[PDB]
């Protein structure tokens, strides 16, 4: 048993890497927001 | 004052002050709270 | 609240020392038992020599 | 809500004797059975463990199972021995001989008729039965074999009742038989599918509690069994007494079992302190949390730092506040999150009961589904593999009619359970 | 046998009690191998023999494919023999 | 492991000697009797200076062997067990 | 098949918290101590 | 490998007393009462119970 | 107070400042930093005045 | 309930039973005559004596045991002794001619015509018993009736009493000293029955018992009386778990199944400690750890075999007295660390524990000091192959010239029986060696 | 805790141990019966005797000692002496025939028939101690048993107890006073054990003690009893730090590390002061500086070796009584100031100090006088090479023409043993001179 594993991820870093910035167009459960940028 | 806070200048507890269950500020301690059953089946029992 | 805490603490301490008293009584009873066993063993030693 | 108690084997009967000691003390019942309570509350839920007798007294709803009448006689001669109903004692001419095969197929098979007769008899007398609480030892013959037979064959008749099992597990350091792996494996791969929840006590951890915490010079099985009896009572304290935040066996199972196979728990009790060390420590929920989450307070000889917590439950007893009791759980989860599973948020379920144990301002029983419980299973499975590989001590089990494939089935089920306990321990999100 | 093992492990200077120890170890390893092989059918999973089965199947398929040609694969190899030119020029 | 190994009649047949205790012309409780009956009494690690994975012992603990020799025909090659 | 005249003996355990007017706290089981038991001899209580 | 301490230097206190006679039921203050009839906290009353 | 927002050293559990929160895993809000620093509850003895 | 029928065969068994009964009566409060005091209606308030004695149609106690001897001297001494009234006039079977240290005489000619009468008495004992735990046989493999007649009796008990436990305590020829020339023959032939028709057999060799008395009991000239007193102490320690209240109850089936890994491997080596004289006793703090170390040491061993030369397989430790789980587990943990003792790789547990609260008793005129606690080991270990190797090597030496075989032929056995006995002892050594081998 | 085991080897060892143990009993108020009747000054269940005495269930305080001698004269007279009840009948074991000042006989023939039981008893003693500090072995290398059996015991103890402390109080053949003629052979042959298996070897030769007693205690006729009482006083001064409270408490390893600079540079001379008579004592104010100076003088020293011929390497001082650390600090300052004693260049500090509160206990009827303060010095110095360079010269003179070698070679010892011992001793003088040489 290694207490470190599994390593807790960084969701901020994961979103930055994946490009998860938003959906300006809107989805089934999301909203067409003009303020959001870079997607 | 809080329990962890300083009690240096807290008011002294009077000699006549009663720090027990009977002096808890509850409805049973409230003077004009008529807890005895005036009307009801338990009142009928108390009338026996 | 503080008075209730202190009351429980004092009563618990008294009961704990009464428990300590009875535990020491039974420990002393065991000690006396093994003292008597040792005395019996010594007496048996002199009897065997005799 | 009714719980029927069954004590199997020497260990089970001794644990049950001391459990009825503590329960009679908590409910104000003398050895003669007459009620000497000091408030309404004791009598108001006395039906949970005691069936009301004729003359205002109470008889425990306990069934004593042992192929050896010796432990039966010791229980009867105990100070509260006369409390139990006479016909509830069931015994045979010869004992199981420390054999799971003898206790489960040959010697325990004749007396199982009367045992089921008594258990069924105690079943309809309950207005709404909650479950069956069986206390036994996995390494024995009567307690393991016959006890697990009862566990398996009561689920068929009563599938909707909580089946709670106090299993006194063995330990290689604490080895007081030579067929501990065989007996405990045969018991466990039955308890896996026949017990709603199975909490495990190790005599090594009981001895260590006496060593470290109680610091008793000569603690005997009476003191040793009080530790487990206190927890057996504190699990159903919420059943027997009102509380700010109530719970029952089913609620404990719901909040402690994420997957039905994973229902093996390691338990701890607080407060616990030697008589001389109680003066330096203030009794509060803040100290109770530290005592629970201190690994030396476990009744399992496994280190919680060696695994993660699938779930945890703290049955607090005593007058306290509902704010800091949850503050402690939040703090411990957050600050030992490396030891708590991430995808199960708020791993600890806390229940509060108003009435504490007699003599304690506030106490708590801990029930933890720690993933470190796999350590005992892996160790004793390795011992079982070592013994079965060279065919040691087989003839006793095999000449009783058992098949060679039963041990392989048990080994497979044990390795499988260890496999879930590991693959959900190291699981990601 | 015992005498054969003692002759085989003729190491001078070494304690001959240790000689008996090693000879006993080899003899009982052989006996344990025989005993385990008598009943290994039930204990050994079928997946264990799959590796040897795959090796034998690969050898047999290589030996068979060393001879038999196929015209359907001949069309594929005619499609091939130019992409390799593409790779070498790239 | 030299203590693990049993002192079997098979051991004596292969080694040379008998499990019969040595009968020595000695007074009871004497050094001569102890050297004639036990092999830990006369054990000596090496001879002289070393100049003129380390060395380990454990064979000198036991009893001296008898004068008789164990025939092989009195020994079983296999035994019934699991 | 034993004597019918014989009865179940009564075993007196010396120090119990209930008899001593103490709580049954953990580590207070002095009645279960074998030295505090009147007779260590074991009877056939159920059959008597 | 386990720490031990002598009873002579490890024992509860004898220098504290309250002069109170109480059954273990009445020992813990408010140990038979709930949070709805008696939400608050307060000590019991026994023979010889005084302010402390 | 084993870890503290009060000090410069990050004794917090590994990557607690960017932990698995409701603000970033399936949701996403510009209030992510505010909600981490607001729900880091036991490191709020000082900043929150001890409240949750 | 929990009865255990005791059996005594031969002079060795009969005298061991006499020294066992002088202890059992004294420990359970039965007078040597067996009757109750005149004023008391019931002699003993409890029925802890039930396992060894059965109360009669006068109120007094007859033991649940049988004595059996082909020669009348010892049984007639029992008849004329201080226990003339305790023992049943029957259940004391006497022959008019001994077996003359001859297994063939004890098994095929004299034994067969008295074994059925012995089984009739045993059947009456078993009918009296309602919860029979098993049989408790005491004899010596070096004698005529002790070996051959004991073997026949064990065979009949096995065929007639099912799988009921048959514990045996047998005196084997010593590695150094012997009182017979045909003793190896008798031991080899008795190992047949003791290898198939008994559950657990206990080595009780007189050489190691003499050494125990000499080094510890400080008896410069000990005798069979002291040896049998020690044997009775061991037997009482084994059996007291079902007679007295204890922490960990242990029964006959319990410690016969927690002891033997294979049906052939059931010969165990046993030791008792603290065996100390009165002068010794008040000088040592006989703690649980100390007594456990003394038990595991070959000094406290009751069998002239060194366990360090083999591997332990199953040790059952019966503790008596003020012992505590606080200390027995600590002693076990610190003795597993010791590397003189060493277990087979396939039995990691290897320990059974039975704790009893009753301390050992003291027999008048005995050399055993009053100890607050005691412990007896029943250990199955591979080191027991040494005595078997010695005894059948002596058998081979005596059998190469066909010496003394004419006595066995004249008392009615085949020489193929000698051959099969030797082959089976060789096989016994072989599988002792095999189970001592690692995986 | 803090237990220490005392093993006395040979007649000299037993004679020293008698005085040591009477003085220990007088320290701890233990009668020869072995009890503590009543002491108002002693606290309830106070245990400062745990180092040397073990509590017994009989309330007795059994010494943690083991007496050995290959012949039963001294052993039997101790067994029939005053301390019969104090001493266990075991732990005081003897052979039957003496070694006869033959190292080979005591190490290979007669020593080996009792060393096994010696190790058994040592293990029994060590099982009772949970804080065993180490073993102190008292012997004279000039004899047969003390040399041979002592070396064998030390060699076996090394492997049986690993890195535990060994303190060998050894009585070498003094330059002039010496009893035996094969005594140089025994001393030279026993050099390997003292070099390897003894962690610290303290010198207690007889001639220096005789000179000390005749010049300072003013008794024309002291004896072995007197020299053993002085040796016991020295041992008690060494062990007082771990027995009783003190300002500076030092243990066996605590002074081992400070006293042993190199792996085998551990042969240390001993001195003690103020040794004083009854008439002498009550007329002087024995200042700490005065007693320290008397210690460092080569007339109040217990080893016949003049320190002015060598370099002081490390001195450990054990003060007992009402000594304040400033007195010992001024003593150290003036010792470093004074020139006639010189320290080695690479050891600037070279001083260890241990102050103990309880003063030495006078033994009326013996020879010492009550003093408010005392100090014992254990000094490693290069001047100890002189006694080695004298004993090896005597060995060479004796061994040049193979005198008295047939006795040794007829006891199962190779002829090369003498050459190996001589070469080892020669290397001892060589590296003593090497470490004494300036950088
Ligand atoms: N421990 C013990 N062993 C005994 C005793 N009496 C005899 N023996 C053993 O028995 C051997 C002698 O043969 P017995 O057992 O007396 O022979 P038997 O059983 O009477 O049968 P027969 O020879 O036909 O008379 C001796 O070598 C002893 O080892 C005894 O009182 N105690
Ligand atoms: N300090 C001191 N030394 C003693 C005493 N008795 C004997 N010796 C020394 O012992 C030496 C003689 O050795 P031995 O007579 O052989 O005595 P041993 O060394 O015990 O060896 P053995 O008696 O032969 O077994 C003398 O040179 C003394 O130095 C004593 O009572 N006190
Ligand atoms: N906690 C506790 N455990 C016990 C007690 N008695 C026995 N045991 C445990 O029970 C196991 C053996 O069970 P056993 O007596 O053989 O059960 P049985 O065969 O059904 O009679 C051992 O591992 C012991 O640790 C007791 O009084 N208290
Ligand atoms: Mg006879
Ligand atoms: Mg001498
Ligand atoms: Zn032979």
């Amino acid at each position: 048993f290694d207490p470190e594993y599994p390593v807790p991820v960084n969701q901020t870093a994961l979103n930055a890497s994946r490009g998860r910035n938003g959906v300006p167009e809107g989805d089934q459960y999301t909203i067409r927001n003009n303020s959001t940028r870079e997607g | 004052p809080w329990s962890t806070g300083l009690a240096t200048s807290e008011a002294r507890k009077g000699a006549g002050l009663d720090l027990t269950e009977n002096n808890l500020p509850s409805l049973k301690t409230y003077r004009k709270a008529n807890l005895t059953q005036t009307i009801g089946a338990e009142a009928a029992l108390s009338s026996m | 609240e503080q008075e209730r805490d202190r009351a429980f603490d004092d009563r618990n301490e008294e009961v704990n020392y009464r428990l300590y008293e009875v535990e020491q009584k039974v420990a002393e009873q065991r000690r006396l038992m093994e003292k008597n066993g040792a005395d019996f063993n010594r007496a048996l030693a002199e009897q065997q020599r005799r | 809500r009714e719980i029927v108690s069954c004590q199997a084997g020497q260990c089970g009967n001794q644990i049950g004797s001391k459990f009825w000691e503590v329960i009679s003390d908590e409910h104000g019942v003398d050895p003669t059975g007459t009620y000497q309570g000091d408030s309404d509350l004791q009598l108001e839920r006395i039906n949970v463990y005691f069936d009301e007798s004729s003359g205002g007294r109470y008889v425990p709803r306990a069934v004593l199972m042992d192929l050896e009448p010796g432990t039966m006689d010791s229980v009867r001669a105990g100070p509260y021995g006369q409390l139990f109903r006479p016909d509830n004692f069931i015994f045979g001419q010869s004992g199981a001989g420390n054999n799971w095969a003898k206790g489960h197929y040959t010697e325990g098979a004749e007396l199982i008729d009367s045992v089921l007769d008594v258990c069924r008899k105690e079943a309809e007398s309950c207005d709404c039965l909650q479950g069956f609480q069986l206390s036994h030892s996995l390494g024995g013959g009567t307690g393991s074999g016959m006890g697990t037979l009862l566990i398996s064959k009561l689920r068929e008749e009563y599938p909707d009742r909580i089946m709670m099992t106090f299993s006194v597990i063995p330990s290689p350091r604490v080895s007081d038989t030579v067929v501990e792996p065989y007996n405990t494996t045969l018991s466990v791969h039955q308890l896996v599918e026949n017990s709603d929840e199975s909490m495990c006590i190790d005599n090594e951890a009981l001895y260590d509690i006496c060593f470290r915490t109680l610091k008793l010079t000569t603690p005997t099985f009476g003191d040793l069994n009080h530790l487990v009896a206190a927890v057996m009572s504190g699990v159903t304290c919420c059943l027997r007494f009102p509380g700010q935040l109530n719970s029952d066996l089913r609620k404990l199972a719901v909040n402690l079992v994420p997957f039905p196979r994973l229902h093996f728990f390691m338990m701890g009790f607080a407060p616990l302190t030697s008589r001389g060390s109680q003066q330096y420590r203030g009794l509060s929920v803040a100290e109770l949390t530290q005592q629970m989450f201190d690994a030396k307070n476990m009744m399992q000889a496994a280190d919680p730092r060696h695994g993660r917590y699938l779930t945890a439950s703290a049955l607090f007893r005593g007058r306290m506040s509902t704010k800091e009791v949850d503050e402690q759980m939040l703090n411990v989860q957050n600050k030992n999150s490396s030891y708590f599973i991430e995808w199960i948020p708020n791993n600890i379920k806390s229940s509060i009961c108003d009435i504490p144990p007699k003599g304690l301002k506030m106490s708590v029983t801990f029930i933890g589904n720690n993933t470190c419980i796999q350590e005992m299973f892996r160790r004793v499975g390795e011992q079982f593999t070592g013994m079965f590989r060279r065919k040691a001590f087989l003839h006793w089990y095999t000449g009783e009619g058992m098949d060679e494939m039963e041990f392989t089935e048990a080994e497979s089920n044990m390795n499988d359970l260890v496999s879930e306990y590991q693959q959900y321990q190291d699981a990601t999100v | 046998s015992m005498w054969a093992t003692m002759e085989a492990l003729d190491r001078p200077g070494m304690s001959k009690d240790e000689l008996y120890m090693k000879s006993l170890r080899q003899s009982l390893r052989a006996k344990a191998f025989l005993d385990s092989s008598k009943n290994a059918g039930k204990f050994i999973p079928d997946e264990q023999l799959l590796s040897s089965i795959k090796r034998r199947d690969a050898k047999d398929l290589a030996l068979t494919a060393e001879l038999v040609p196929v015209r359907r694969r001949d069309r594929l190899q005619e499609l091939v023999l130019l992409e390799n030119k593409h790779r070498l020029r790239e | 492991k030299l203590l693990t190994i049993p002192r079997t009649n098979n051991y004596y047949a292969a080694t040379g000697g008998c499990p019969c205790v040595p009968r020595v012309a000695a007074h009871p409780g004497s050094w001569r009797l102890k050297e004639g009956q036990l092999r830990s009494s006369t054990y000596r690690c090496g001879t002289g200076c070393i100049k003129k994975c380390c060395h380990h012992s454990g064979d000198q603990y036991g009893w001296r062997r008898g004068p008789h020799t164990v025939l092989d025909k009195n020994t079983a090659a296999t035994g019934k067990c699991d | 098949k034993n004597s019918v005249a014989r009865t179940q003996p009564k075993k007196y355990f010396a120090h119990a918290p209930q008899s001593e007017n103490l709580p049954l706290a953990i580590g207070a089981d002095f009645h279960d101590d074998p030295i505090n038991r009147s007779t260590l001899r074991k009877s056939h209580n159920l059959l008597l | 490998g386990i720490y031990t301490i002598n009873h002579e230097y490890h024992h509860p206190r004898e220098e504290v007393r309250t002069g109170e006679t109480y059954t273990p039921a009445e020992m813990v203050p408010g140990q038979y009462t709930t949070m709805y009839n008696e939400p608050l906290q307060a000590p019991n009353n026994v023979i010889g119970s005084t302010r402390r | 107070t084993e870890g503290r927002l009060e000090t410069i050293h990050n004794l917090r559990p590994k990557n607690w400042d960017n932990r698995r929160h409701w603000t970033n895993w399936h949701h996403l809000y510009d209030c992510e930093q505010d909600h981490i620093t607001r729900e880091s509850a036991p490191f709020h003895d000082l900043r929150a005045g001890g409240q949750f | 309930m929990r009865e255990a029928i005791c059996i005594h065969i031969g002079q060795a068994g009969c005298q061991v039973g006499n020294a066992c009964w002088e202890l059992f009566c004294l420990e359970h409060g039965i007078q040597p005559d067996g009757s109750m005091p005149s004023d008391k209606c019931i002699g003993v308030e409890d029925d802890a004596f039930n396992t060894f004695f059965s109360e009669t149609g006068a109120g007094k106690h007859v033991p649940r045991c049988l004595f059996l001897d082909l020669e009348p001297t010892v049984v007639d001494e029992v008849r004329t002794g201080t226990y003339r009234q305790l023992f049943n006039p029957e259940q004391l079977v006497s022959g008019k001619e001994d077996a003359a240290n001859n297994y063939a005489r004890g098994h095929y000619t004299i034994g067969k015509e008295i074994v059925d009468l012995a089984l009739d008495r045993i059947r009456k004992l078993a009918d009296n018993c309602t919860g029979l735990q098993g049989f408790m046989v005491f004899h010596a493999v070096g004698g005529g009736t002790g070996s051959g007649l004991g073997a026949l009796l064990l065979e009949r008990l096995s065929v007639d009493y099912g799988k009921k436990s048959k514990l045996g305590y047998t005196v084997y020829p010593s590695p150094q000293v012997s009182t017979a020339v045909v003793e190896p023959y008798n031991c080899v032939l008795s190992t047949h029955s003791l290898l198939e028709h008994t559950d657990v057999a206990t080595m009780l060799d007189n050489e190691a018992i003499y050494d125990l008395t000499r080094r510890s009991l400080d008896i410069e000239r000990p005798s069979y009386t002291n040896v049998n007193r020690l044997i009775g102490q061991v037997v009482s320690s084994l059996t007291a778990s079902l007679r007295f209240d204890g922490a960990l109850n242990v029964d006959l089936t319990e410690f016969q199944t927690n002891l033997v890994p294979y049906p052939r491997i059931h010969f165990v080596l046993t030791s008792y400690a603290p065996v100390v004289s009165a002068e010794k006793a008040y000088h040592e703090q006989l703690s649980v750890a100390d007594i456990t170390n003394s038990v595991f040491e070959p000094a406290g061993m009751l069998t002239k075999c060194d366990p360090r030369h083999g591997k332990y397989m199953s040790c059952c430790l019966m503790y008596r007295g003020d012992v505590v789980p606080k200390d027995v587990n600590a002693a076990i943990a610190t003795i597993k660390t010791k590397r003189t003792i060493q277990f087979v790789d396939w039995c990691p547990t290897g320990f059974k524990c039975g704790i009893n609260y009753q301390p050992p008793t003291v027999v008048p005129g005995g050399d055993l000091a009053k100890v607050q606690r005691a412990v007896c080991m029943i250990a199955n270990s591979t080191a027991i192959a040494e005595v078997f190797a010695r005894i059948d090597h002596k058998f081979d030496l005596m059998y190469s010239k066909r010496a003394f075989v004419h006595w066995y032929v004249g008392e009615g056995m085949e020489e193929g029986e000698f051959s099969e006995a030797r082959e089976d002892l060789a096989a016994l050594e072989k599988d002792y060696e095999e189970v001592g081998a690692e995986s």
